[PDB]
């Protein structure tokens, strides 16, 4: 992403929506739900807060943080070796290898009995109130505005309180701004293209940056001169 | 030398492989530009191989 994620409070979107006379029954309560829906539907990883938090494994099981949404990595605390996805169907079940993990709810199922594991996860940036905090990018703001307007107009169209042409226009505009917002947050910046370039050109390919925390992924590959 | 008392020199004997009282244009001199072009083009080749 080229631009920086400067955070602003949620009613910034209600400042802009309520300019429309047909959206004056919208509320913070509705904006919260539709904002969370938009955040998930776009799935942008720059909108989440990166956190690292250690936990203990009692026996092939560990308690997971409260605010976790998605895991970047899990690794062993003492070695630093990363874990992979668990493909085993009988992990801690005995009868009569490398470490891996599997997470469903508040519980992470590892293949290790008693160790500390480090989890690098993504959460939502919250407010002084326990509420979501949105980027102030006017592209993001316009796209979220258009998302909420599209949902409200879809309800009102299901009633027959909006013309089909009005909803068709709203859907067209939301679709274009959704694509544009997707490209805004995903296209790398200059530093991210230097990292991608140093990942791309290897005379000797590097294929083991998962073992580390992808630390050396964008490190330049130097060849000595002979 | 027998007849000339002024003819003398040192132990050093040699020659310049030059043309008409000029500085010598050696074999390495006349192969060097090609070697530099070879090195540059092979640099492009290696960078292509990496990518």
């Amino acid at each position: 992403m080229v631009n920086n994620i400067n955070w602003v409070k949620l009613p910034v979107i209600l400042d802009r929506l309520l300019r429309h006379p047909l959206l004056t029954d919208l509320n913070l309560e509705t904006a919260i739900q539709y904002t969370l829906d938009f955040i998930s539907a776009m799935g942008l990883p720059n909108v989440y807060v990166d956190k690292i938090e250690t936990i203990d494994i009692k026996e092939y099981r560990g308690e997971l943080p409260c605010d976790l949404i998605s895991i970047n990595q899990v690794r062993l605390h003492k070695n630093g070796i990363a874990l992979r996805a668990m493909t085993d169907n009988f992990n801690a079940y005995p009868t009569h290898g490398e470490p891996s993990f599997k997470t469903q709810g508040r519980v992470i199922f590892t293949s290790i009995k008693h160790e500390k594991v480090d989890i690098s996860y993504k959460a939502i940036m919250l407010d002084d109130e326990g509420l979501p905090l949105i980027p102030d990018n006017p592209i993001f703001l316009k796209t979220l505005e258009l998302y909420i307007k599209k949902e409200w107009f879809t309800i009102l169209f299901d009633m027959g309180k909006i013309s089909p042409a009005v909803l068709n226009n709203t859907q067209q505009e939301y679709a274009f701004k959704a694509g544009q917002c997707n490209n805004e947050f995903v296209i790398p910046s200059v530093s991210e293209m230097e990292a991608i370039t140093n990942m791309w050109n290897q005379l000797i390919p590097r294929v083991t940056e998962f073992r580390r925390g992808f630390k050396n992924l964008g490190d330049k590959e130097y060849i000595r001169v002979h | 030398r027998l007849n000339n008392p002024s003819r003398c020199h040192f132990g050093i004997v040699g020659s310049i492989y030059n043309l008409n009282d000029s500085r010598p244009f050696s074999l390495v001199d006349m192969m060097k530009p090609y070697n530099y072009l070879y090195d540059a083009i092979h640099d492009r080749l290696n960078k292509a191989i990496a990518s």
